């Protein structure tokens, strides 16, 4: 499918940046987890980030671990990430859909079987955390036959090398990452380098989105006006979750709350 | 683009996000530069001569081979500045590391001999040191910890998973992805990421050249066998590689039995693990079925990490090195035997590959083996756990 | 009758009962036959080289030494297997017991290191091995507790008196009195009743001449003074040894100051005591006025003796070699010192020496000197107290 | 003064060998010691061998340690053993008395100076447990300047050229020790070796009293059939101090049956 085109093809017509939130999948549990995407979908999420729980997260700072060892505190594994993916789907039919995978997960039991499973279900990208483009090959090649986006991290260190590679093999978004360290919320990353937008452009890679301590809407409407397509936000919205973990209805309107603030201020 | 191979057959490569690989890049890059420095190479040669004491002994047993036709060499890394090999390569990662003009150093630690060598060489070379250690590992090889911290080193125990090596293992790199610009990870094992596993090789491998001249001296040929323990693969890629091409000499890595293989409580992935990507690296993992890391187990800290380095898998997969496993007993038994036998206190992650020795004579004592066992450790670290152990068993 | 000198002009002596003198004959005798034996030689030699680990290394301080003209360096008898000077004597020691036809071995011991050391030795060479540890430094140098029993040695806490070196000192010969016949008295240091003195001498000479032979190589002159630690003062002869006839170099023995000379706890019978009668030998003591024996103290339990060898009182009468003392906040600093700028964890005994030597340099900053200190053995019995004591603080 | 040649005479003449009791001097202070030393000799003792408290006693076990230490305790120092010496004399002038002295209690001020010491208080001999033969000559050289005799260990080791010097050297006696190790009471003595006894009066030795763990009248007996002149006593007499400490009334009937015992033993 194009979900991610047809996204961005909209996005630009209502002139507005893309707001997509990441959360754990299965973070506190398989059906708030449930609910808690649609509450983010429902509040105004152009797109989703979705992670599944991995032992060992080594691009993530505590809010994420926290949330990887909920989820298995509750039992989540693979095979139940995708068949809540397959319950999302279902529930909403255009929203694109893309999930962030630590490479052992998919190559454990064959990248092709991965990226054809990603299908089946309906996922439209898969950003693998620890697969730079240098060894990214069996797996963008795999996306793509099975119609699936891979997506890449265009870090602020990116050279003229990268830049033109990140613009050939990636699909869907291309992930611009705001700065160094791994995941958190309270480091806030820096804003888009402008050098980094205009080549991403001039080599036709995919949109921008900005990602890493995106925690405030001050930041969302910044990338967009950086000249990003818009921008990912996780660990704060996480971090939502775990404040309320002892009240789901409360967990529920704090996210929507939260997105919608950040939503808005992708508007122009 | 890299300058070497990253790859031992399907082993190996850069499994790290993409903010990580100029550093990689930057520090291959530096490694190949300094390898083909006149004043790196006397710098680093001195440091090993003056400061750590290399050349090591090459010990022959008197006692423990009595009745047998086995001649056994202990490799002496126990005498080692420190007090086990691990103090080689960080010598040369830490000039490394001011090459590329680092200020910072990040080190995990497992048994504390590789804290001890980060900590002692980044006073020697004025660099501030950061270690990570399980916290597991702080309780069971505290007198380590002590020696860090009187070097200036800050130790920052690690609570989450295991509470062990690979934890420290994530920590560390966690760390290192937003310091890389001022920090130098030095990473204490033969695996990781390319190129750490080739500069490690290439940083140890002083322990096999010097063996092979020794024992070419005293017994006018190579040996049998050499054999090394492997938690990450270091201490036995420098025994192996100068042997690498004498296809007559048995390549013998031990990996953790913990207790036993059939309780899962181990730390055997190269033999009974399966390929996967984590920590940087393509290589044997003890992994769940559906690609969850698994926890390891050792009653040794330096040899509880669930990996290994891709070098081994490698040489493991065409045949020419062999490995085997043994476990917590076995090695407190081959703890004891050289403490009471041959008067040396061994790492127990040393005495793992001691105890395969003592079985390869034990099994078959008429033939006639030359073997080597790479020492790579003194067991002052362990003294106080072996004592608890050997007390709560009644002896 | 002798076959060899017992005294040091006023020095030296047998005053041992009329019982141990024919022990003491019959060890001088193995000895100097020993001496001019090429097996024996050549035994010692291969277990001081390939066992013990033999050069060791003479370092260069990189950074404690900035700003000034000195140049120091540390003879490394840290990095000896065992972890101190102490193993060197040990082993020709041991050589000699059994080609006396001893089975067993007594020994005192107070930084655990000559314990340590009889010990390992033992458990080489089959000898069964008791020693004697003033119950204090059980304590205060426990780490080698453990490692003393896991070679197979009784050890014997001493609560007598002090329950420190003296004291296990008076037991050890107590018990030699009684079991000579088939257990040979492995004296630590060089002190006692001839021939001990000469003998502890002799097999630790090694020291001073890998000291010259290194620094000839390295700075092309001898030094210009040698400065080592004095409790019974083996390793102090062992450095010396070899100098005394260069009359250019400089012989500096530290004696422990304890909490300070005036306080009267200290362990400088040399400058501070007066000559007396005990352990064997007439020497210089720390007494009462009227002739008892005073208890000594310092820090550090291997300088934790109120007596001293008689050649170092007799080089000191004629002016050869000169004596000074450290406190213990003193060597406290150079233990840190070493530890954060050198990388290198030194035991408090050498770290009295080390400490006199940063005295020399730090008082004349701009004086041209070219020091040798004798780093006699690494700290890792000593981190637990140091570090109580350290915290106690509130460092 | 010639109090042991007396008392070697009479013996003779009644032939009958010595008995000699050991004790520490201010053992377990200094009144009660003088009581016990008149208890000693009340008793029957032929002669005194006496301790100086010594800081290090190296020839000595723990029950001899402990007198020393309880000595010390009481705050004695070899200034006031000189006292109770003169005090001793004034009361027998007859006995011999012997000190046990270690080498630098005797060195510590002037040899010279400690004879003349021990010549002016009426002591009769001087053994110094840590000086062999071999280094003894400035001690029997003070000593006979001072007529004082230099005892002299004859050890179960003993050589020819042994025999000869401690025969030259020494008078009084000759102490013919019976065993290796330390001084106790349990490690008891073998015999005294014969040939050692015959050795010595070729030479023209003095008079041979066997001591080291003579606990029993038996042995005490046994000593003078095998050709000793006599025997002496130690530890076996200060563990009955030792038993008594909270009664000195018990302490003195004790000492007093058992040197009765010990003396009769020794008469034919
Ligand atoms: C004496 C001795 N002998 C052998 C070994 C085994 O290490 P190796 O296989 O490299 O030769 C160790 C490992 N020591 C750990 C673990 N170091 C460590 C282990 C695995 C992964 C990362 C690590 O830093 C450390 O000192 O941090 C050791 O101390
Ligand atoms: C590292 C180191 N450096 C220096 C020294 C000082 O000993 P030294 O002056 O002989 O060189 C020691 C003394 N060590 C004691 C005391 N050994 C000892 C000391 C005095 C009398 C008898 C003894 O056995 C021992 O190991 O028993 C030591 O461990
Ligand atoms: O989107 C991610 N995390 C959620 C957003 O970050 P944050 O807001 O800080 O939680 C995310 C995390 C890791 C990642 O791979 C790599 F590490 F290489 F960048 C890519 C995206
Ligand atoms: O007479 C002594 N002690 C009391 C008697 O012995 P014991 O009955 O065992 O207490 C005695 C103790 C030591 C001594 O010097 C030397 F050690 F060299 F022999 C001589 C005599
Ligand atoms: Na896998
Ligand atoms: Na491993
Ligand atoms: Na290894
Ligand atoms: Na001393
Ligand atoms: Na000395
Ligand atoms: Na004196």
């Amino acid at each position: 499918m194009e979900r991610y085109e047809n996204l961005f093809a909209q996005l630009n017509d209502r002139r507005e940046g893309a707001f997509v939130p990441f959360v754990t999948l299965g973070d506190p549990g398989i059906e708030q987890s449930l609910k808690i995407i649609d509450t983010l979908i429902d509040a105004g999420a152009d797109a989703l980030e979705l992670g599944v729980p991995f032992s060992d997260p080594l691009a993530d700072g505590p809010t994420i671990q926290n949330a990887n060892l909920r989820a298995f505190a509750a039992g989540v594994t693979p095979a139940q990430c995708f068949e809540m993916l397959a319950l999302i789907r279902e529930k909403h039919p255009t929203i694109p859909i893309g999930l962030l995978m630590y490479a052992n997960l998919v190559f454990n039991n064959g990248i092709d079987a991965f990226y054809a499973r990603c299908e089946q279900v309906g996922v439209d990208s898969v950003l693998v955390a620890d697969v730079p483009v240098e060894e990214s090959a069996p797996f963008r090649q795999a996306a793509l036959r099975h119609n699936i986006a891979p997506i890449f991290i265009c870090p602020p260190n990116a050279d003229d090398d990268l830049l033109r590679q990140v613009a050939s093999y990636g699909r869907g978004y291309t992930y611009l990452l705001s700065r160094s360290g791994v995941t958190g919320a309270e480091n806030r990353g820096a804003l888009p380098l402008h050098h980094l937008i205009e080549k991403l452009k001039e080599y036709h890679a995919a949109p921008a989105l900005q990602g890493f301590g995106i925690s405030s809407p001050e930041q969302v409407s910044a990338a967009v006006r950086a000249g990003a397509a818009g921008a990912i936000s996780g660990s704060a919205i996480v971090k939502i979750i775990e404040k309320n973990l002892a009240s789901p209805k409360q967990m529920l309107a704090e996210l929507r709350s939260f997105v919608s603030a950040m939503k808005a201020a992708s508007r122009a | 683009t890299t300058l070497l191979n990253p790859y031992f057959g399907e082993f190996g490569g850069m499994y790290v996000p993409q903010i990580l690989m100029p550093a990689l890049n930057q520090l291959e890059e530096a490694f190949v530069s300094a390898q083909k420095d006149p004043e790196f190479q006397a710098q680093f040669a001195d440091l090993l001569k003056n400061y750590a004491g290399r050349p090591t002994a090459l010990t022959k047993c008197q006692n423990i081979t009595a009745g047998t036709r086995t001649t056994l060499y202990l490799k002496r890394e126990d005498l080692l500045h420190g007090g086990a090999h691990k103090t080689n390569q960080v010598l040369g990662q830490a000039l490394l590391a001011k090459r590329m003009g680092k200020s910072e150093i990040i080190a995990e630690t497992g048994a504390g001999q590789h804290g001890v060598a980060s900590a002692l060489a980044s006073a020697l070379l004025g660099l501030k040191c950061r270690i990570y250690m399980g916290a597991k590992d702080v309780e069971r090889q505290s007198p380590n910890v002590f020696r860090m911290r009187l070097m200036g080193a800050e130790v920052i125990p690690v609570h989450s998973g295991s509470a062990t090596l690979k934890d420290a293992c994530n920590e560390a790199l966690r760390d290192w992805s937003g310091s890389y610009e001022t920090a130098h990870y030095m990473l204490g094992t033969a695996a990781g990421p390319h190129p750490y596993p080739t500069i490690v090789r290439e940083f140890q491998r002083m322990i096999g050249e010097e063996t092979k001249a020794q024992i070419l001296d005293k017994e006018g040929r190579l040996p049998d066998a050499v054999i090394a323990c492997v938690g990450g693969g270091s201490n036995a890629i420098g025994m192996f590689a100068d042997f690498i091409n004498d296809t007559s000499v048995g390549l013998i890595g031990v990996e953790p039995g913990g207790h036993g293989i059939e309780t899962g409580e181990h730390g055997a992935p190269l033999k009974h693990g399966r390929v996967g990507i984590y920590f940087g690296m393509k290589a044997p993992m003890m992994q769940t079925a559906d690609g969850q890391i698994e926890e390891s187990y050792s009653i040794s800290a330096g040899l509880d990490f669930p990996s290994v380095g891709p070098q081994h898998a490698y040489l493991n997969s065409i045949g020419r090195a062999d490995y085997v496993s043994i476990t917590d007993d076995e090695a407190l038994e081959a703890f004891k035997t050289l403490c009471r036998h041959e008067g040396i206190i061994p790492a127990l992650e040393s005495s793992h590959a001691l105890a395969h020795a003592l079985k390869m004579m034990r099994e078959q004592p008429e033939k006639e083996q030359l073997l080597v066992v790479n020492l790579s450790g003194r067991g002052d670290k362990d003294i106080f756990t072996v004592h608890d152990i050997l007390k709560a068993r009644g002896e």
